[PDB]
C-alpha cells in the first residue's frame, strides 16, 4: 500500500504553497463585477491607450478611485468607469388638475434607461 | 413526513447478541411491509429480512436460522434480534417501509463483530 | 572552500554626499501627472553616505586588500556602485552570518543570478576568484569562496543578471534599494550610465522594483562580495589587481520620511520633495504643491 | 413642480476574474507517481514549496485509496496557501494503514513514525499490489518490531 | 455553540440561531440520564451538508452527500457518506464528550 | 470654485478613512469576518460616513 502523508503548515509566515486561481473570460464594455488580482469592483470596463510601466498593475484617480488596471493573462491594458448611476426625479403638474407625469433621468444616456435627450438627463414621456 | 427510528447497535464480539429496532411513525398506510438490507463497504443492499402484516417472515439464505424479526402491533414497530454473530455480519442495516406509495428509507446503525 | 586573507586593519570611514538619490516607486499603480504623497522608508535628501573602495592601497609598501566590512542592515539601505569591470558580485545578509541562524545570500555571476537562503557557514573574507580563459576571454569563469558550508536551504531564485557585463572611462552607476518588510525582501534597481563624475552624481533617476522574495528570515547585518582578479597566493607588486581599486561602493541608511514624488504624464517619477529637508520643503508638502506663491 | 424621488442605478448582472494564468506547479507526481519507495524506517519527507499545488487531480483522481485528513477538509485545500508542504511517501501494509492518523498506537504508529494528536494534514495512501509486490516475495522494505 | 452568532457543526449545520435573538439558552449535564453502559448511540449528527443552515431552519433529510464528482444516488461508497453518524454517550467520558 | 472642489474632494478621501473598522472597503469586511462581528466593524464605517 503506498502511502503519502502531505503535512502542511498553518504559520503567521508568507505562503509558498499556493492553491490553483479560477479564472473567466474578460467580458469588456459591460456592466460587470470585476476581480483583476485580488482588486474587487463593478463596473464596465473599455480598451484605453495608456501606456502603465511594467512594475504597475492599477491606475488611480486624483482621489483614491482605480480608474485603469492591467489584465494578468492578456497583457493590454483596460480602464474601469462606474456602472451608470443617477436621480430619477418626477415632472408632474398638480395632482388636482392631472395625474399624468413625466420622468427625468439625471446625467444618463437615453440608452441604459416620446424620448428627449437633455444635458439635464433623459427626459421620457414629455413631448419636445 | 413519514420517520424511521433505527437503533440498538455498535460494537460486539464474535458470539454476542443485539437488537435492533425500527419505529415507523407518520402515515404508514396499515397494510405495510417491513424490511432489513445490509451494507458492508464496498457491495450493495442485501436483502437480510422482510415481515408484511400477514405476520409471514421472509429470511435470506446469509443468516440461516440465525437473525430473527419481532412486531408490536400496538406501535407497529418492528425488532430484529441478532444473535450468534460472526465477523461476516459487520455492515450497517437500514429499514425499508414498503407502505403502499411512498417507500421509505433510513438513517443508519454501525453493526461491528470481530475480535 | 575560503582563502582567508589580511586584516582589514580598521580603515577609518569616509563620507560623501548623496543628492536626491534613492527614491524607489512604492507601489504598482500607474500614476500620470500627478503628485502623491508616501510615507515610506527613504532614503534623506543629502544625506551623508559612506563610500568603500573596492580593492584599497594605503599601506607605504603598496598593499592592496579588498575593503568589504560588515556593515549594520537598519530598516533597509541603499547601495550604490560606480564601477567599470563587473569587481562586485552580489552580497550576504543576516544576523550571524554563520551557521546558528539562516542567511540570504546574492551572487551574479556571467550568465545568471543565484538567490539562496540556507544555513551558510560564512568565512570572514567571502568572494569570487575570478579569471578569464586562455582563448576567448569574452566571458570570466568564477571559483565562489563565499561559505564553507550550507544546509537547511528554503529558497532558491535564478533569473537574468541583476549586473550587466561592464566589459576605459565607461563608469556605470548601479543603485539598489533593499528592504525587508513583512518577511518579504524587496529589492529595487536601476542602471545608469555615467561620465566624469568620482562621487555620486546630482540629478534624479527612479529605482524600478527589481523582485520581491518570500525568504522571510531576520536580517541585521550584511556584507559586499567582490571579485579577485589577482591571486592571493603571490599578490603582484601593482596591477595585478583593477587600477588600485577606481571603482568604489557607498552604502546609506533608509529612514522613514514623507515624500512627495510628481509622476509624469509618461507614468515616471520625475521629482520628488523630502518634507523634512528645508522649511521650503515643508510648505511644499503643506500646500501638496512642487510651486509656492508669495 | 419636480420632485427627487428614486435613484436609477444599472446593475451588474454577470461576475469575471482575472488572476496571473496558473503556470508553477508542486512535484507531486514525483511523489504519488515515484518508481520506488523507502522503506518504514528511512522515510522520505520531502519538503514542497514556491509551487502552486492543484489537489484536485490527487482527490478527484480516485486512484489512491485513503484520503483523510485532520485539521482541514479535503475540498478546502485548493483554496488554503500554506508556508511549506511535507510529503512523505511509504510502502507499508493494509492492515497497518489503519496506524497512520493522530492519537493511534501500534508497532508502526508507536515505533515506526510517531503522530502528534495535534496534526494538521492529509493521510493518502494506495495500494502497490501490481508495482511493489515480485513472485518470489519482495523483502527490500524493512521493518522493525523491537526498540527501547 | 448555542448562542447567536456563533460557528461550528452545529453552529452552521445544525441548529441555526439568529442575531436579534430575544432569548435564554438553557443547560444541564445528563450523564446519569441519557448515557448507557454499551453506549447511547440513539442521537445522529450530521458532519456534512451542501449549505450552511438558514436560522431556525430544520432539515430531516437523509440524502447521502456526494463528497467527490460522482453522484451517489442514494447508496454509499467512494466519496459518498451518510449525513448522520453516532454518538458516544458513556458513563465513562470525560466533561468534553458528557452528554 | 477652489473652496467647492475641496469640500468634494475631503468628502471622497473621507471614504478611505477606517474610523476604528478593520478596512475601509466593505467587501473586504464582510469576506473576512462572520457577520455578527462584521456588523461591529461596518457600524463604525455608516457612523463615520453619515
Ligand atoms: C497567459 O497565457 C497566454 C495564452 O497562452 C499567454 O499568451 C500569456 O503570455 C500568458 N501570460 C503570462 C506570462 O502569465
Ligand atoms: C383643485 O382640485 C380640487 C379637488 O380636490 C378642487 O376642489 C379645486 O377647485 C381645484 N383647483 C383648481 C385651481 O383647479
Ligand atoms: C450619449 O449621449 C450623447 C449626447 O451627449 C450621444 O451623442 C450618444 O450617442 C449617446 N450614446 C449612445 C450610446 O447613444
Ligand atoms: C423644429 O422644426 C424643425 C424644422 O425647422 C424640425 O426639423 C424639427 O423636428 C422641429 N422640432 C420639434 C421638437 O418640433
Ligand atoms: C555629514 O558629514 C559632515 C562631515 O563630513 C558633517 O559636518 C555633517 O554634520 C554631516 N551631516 C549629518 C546630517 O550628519
Ligand atoms: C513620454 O514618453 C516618451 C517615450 O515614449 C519620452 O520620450 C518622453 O520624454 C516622455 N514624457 C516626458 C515628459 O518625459
Amino acid at each position: 500500500y503506498r502511502v503519502v502523508v502531505l503535512s502542511f503548515e498553518l504559520l503567521h509566515a508568507p505562503a509558498t504553497v499556493c492553491g490553483p486561481k479560477k479564472s473567466t473570460n474578460l467580458v469588456k464594455n459591460k456592466c460587470v463585477n470585476f476581480n483583476f488580482n485580488g482588486l474587487t469592483g463593478t463596473g464596465v470596463l473599455t480598451e484605453s491607450n495608456k501606456k502603465f510601466l511594467p512594475f504597475q498593475q492599477f491606475g488611480r484617480d486624483i482621489a483614491d478611485t482605480t480608474d485603469a488596471v492591467r489584465d494578468p493573462q492578456t497583457l493590454e491594458i483596460l480602464d474601469i468607469t462606474p456602472c451608470s448611476f443617477g436621480g430619477v426625479s418626477v415632472i408632474t403638474p398638480g395632482t388636482n388638475t392631472s395625474n399624468q407625469v413625466a420622468v427625468l433621468y439625471q446625467g444618463v444616456n437615453c440608452t441604459e434607461v416620446n424620448v428627449f435627450q437633455t444635458r439635464a438627463g433623459c427626459l421620457i414621456g414629455a413631448e419636445h | 413526513q413519514v420517520q424511521l427510528q433505527e437503533s440498538g447497535g455498535g460494537l460486539v464480539q464474535a458470539g454476542g447478541s443485539l437488537r435492533l429496532s425500527c419505529a415507523a411513525s407518520g402515515s404508514i398506510f396499515s397494510p405495510n411491509t417491513m424490511g432489513w438490507f445490509r451494507q458492508a463497504l464496498g457491495k450493495q443492499r442485501e436483502m437480510v429480512a422482510v415481515i408484511s402484516s400477514i405476520a409471514s417472515t421472509q429470511y435470506a439464505n446469509f443468516v440461516k436460522g440465525r437473525f430473527t424479526i419481532t412486531r408490536d402491533n400496538t406501535k407497529n414497530t418492528v425488532h430484529l434480534q441478532m444473535n450468534s454473530l460472526i465477523p461476516e455480519d459487520t455492515a450497517v442495516y437500514y429499514c425499508y417501509a414498503v407502505d403502499k406509495s411512498q417507500d421509505y428509507w433510513g438513517q443508519g446503525t454501525q453493526v461491528t463483530v470481530s475480535s | 572552500q575560503c582563502v582567508n586573507l589580511t586584516t582589514r586593519t580598521q580603515l577609518p570611514p569616509a563620507y560623501t554626499n548623496s543628492f536626491t538619490r534613492g527614491v524607489y516607486y512604492p507601489d504598482k499603480v500607474f500614476r500620470s501627472s500627478v503628485l502623491h504623497s508616501t510615507q515610506d522608508l527613504f532614503l534623506p535628501f543629502f544625506s551623508n553616505v559612506t563610500w568603500f573602495h573596492a580593492i584599497h592601497v594605503s599601506g607605504t609598501n603598496g598593499t592592496k586588500r579588498f575593503d568589504n566590512p560588515v556593515l549594520p542592515f537598519n530598516d533597509g539601505v541603499y547601495f550604490a556602485s560606480t564601477e567599470k569591470s563587473n569587481i562586485i558580485r552580489g552580497w550576504i545578509f543576516g544576523t550571524t552570518l554563520d551557521s546558528k541562524t539562516q542567511s540570504l545570500l546574492i551572487v551574479n555571476n556571467a550568465t545568471n543570478v543565484v538567490i539562496k537562503v540556507c544555513e551558510f557557514q560564512f568565512c570572514n573574507d567571502p568572494f569570487l576568484g575570478v579569471y578569464y580563459h586562455k582563448n576567448n576571454k569574452s566571458w570570466m569563469e568564477s571559483e565562489f569562496r563565499v561559505y564553507s558550508s550550507a544546509n537547511n536551504c528554503t529558497f532558491e531564485y535564478v533569473s537574468q543578471p541583476f549586473l550587466m557585463d561592464l566589459e576605459g572611462n565607461f563608469k556605470n552607476l548601479r543603485e539598489f534599494v533593499f528592504k525587508n518588510i513583512d518577511g518579504y525582501f524587496k529589492i529595487y534597481s536601476k542602471h545608469t550610465p555615467i561620465n566624469l563624475v568620482r562621487d555620486l552624481p546630482q540629478g534624479f533617476s527612479a529605482l524600478e522594483p527589481l523582485v520581491d522574495l518570500p525568504i522571510g528570515i531576520n536580517i541585521t547585518r550584511f556584507q559586499t562580495l567582490l571579485a579577485l582578479h589577482r591571486s592571493y597566493l603571490t599578490p603582484g607588486d601593482s596591477s595585478s589587481g583593477w587600477t588600485a581599486g577606481a571603482a568604489a561602493y557607498y552604502v546609506g541608511y533608509l529612514q522613514p520620511r514623507t515624500f512627495l514624488l510628481k509622476y509624469n504624464e509618461n507614468g515616471t517619477i520625475t521629482d520628488a520633495v523630502d518634507c523634512a529637508l528645508d522649511p521650503l520643503s515643508e510648505t511644499k508638502c503643506t500646500l501638496k504643491s512642487f510651486t509656492v506663491e508669495k | 413642480g419636480i420632485y427627487q424621488t428614486s435613484n436609477f442605478r444599472v446593475q451588474p448582472t454577470e461576475s469575471i476574474v482575472r488572476f496571473p494564468n496558473i503556470t508553477n506547479l508542486c512535484p507531486f507526481g514525483e511523489v504519488f507517481n515515484a518508481t520506488r519507495f523507502a522503506s518504514v524506517y528511512a522515510w522520505n519527507r520531502k519538503r514542497i514549496s514556491n509551487c502552486v499545488a492543484d489537489y484536485s487531480v490527487l482527490y478527484n483522481s480516485a486512484s489512491f485509496s485513503t484520503f483523510k485528513c485532520y485539521g482541514v477538509s479535503p475540498t478546502k485545500l485548493n483554496d488554503l496557501c500554506f508556508t511549506n508542504v511535507y510529503a512523505d511517501s511509504f510502502v507499508i501494509r493494509g492492515d497497518e494503514v489503519r496506524q497512520i492518523a493522530p492519537g493511534q498506537t501500534g508497532k508502526i504508529a508507536d515505533y515506526n513514525y510517531k503522530l502528534p494528536d495535534d496534526f494538521t494534514g492529509c493521510v493518502i495512501a494506495w495500494n502497490s499490489n501490481n508495482l511493489d509486490s515480485k513472485v518470489g516475495g519482495n523483502y527490500n522494505y524493512l521493518y522493525r518490531l523491537f526498540r527501547k | 455553540q448555542i448562542a447567536p452568532g456563533q460557528t461550528g457543526k452545529i453552529a452552521d449545520y445544525n441548529y441555526k440561531l439568529p442575531d436579534d435573538f430575544t432569548g435564554c439558552v438553557i443547560a444541564w449535564n445528563s450523564n446519569n440520564l441519557d448515557s448507557k453502559v454499551g453506549g447511547n448511540y440513539n442521537y445522529l449528527y450530521r458532519l456534512f451538508r451542501k449549505s450552511n443552515l438558514k436560522p431556525f431552519e430544520r432539515d430531516i433529510s437523509t440524502e447521502i452527500y456526494q463528497a467527490g464528482s460522482t453522484p451517489c444516488n442514494g447508496v454509499e461508497g467512494f466519496n459518498c457518506y451518510f449525513p448522520l453518524q453516532s454518538y458516544g454517550f458513556q458513563p465513562t467520558n470525560g466533561v468534553g464528550y458528557q452528554p | 470654485v477652489n473652496q467647492n472642489a475641496q469640500a468634494l474632494n475631503t468628502l471622497v478621501k473621507q471614504l478611505s478613512s477606517n474610523f476604528g473598522a478593520i478596512s475601509s472597503v466593505l467587501n473586504d469586511i464582510l469576506s473576512r469576518l462572520d457577520p455578527p462581528e462584521a456588523e461591529v466593524q461596518i457600524d463604525r464605517l455608516i457612523t463615520g460616513r453619515l
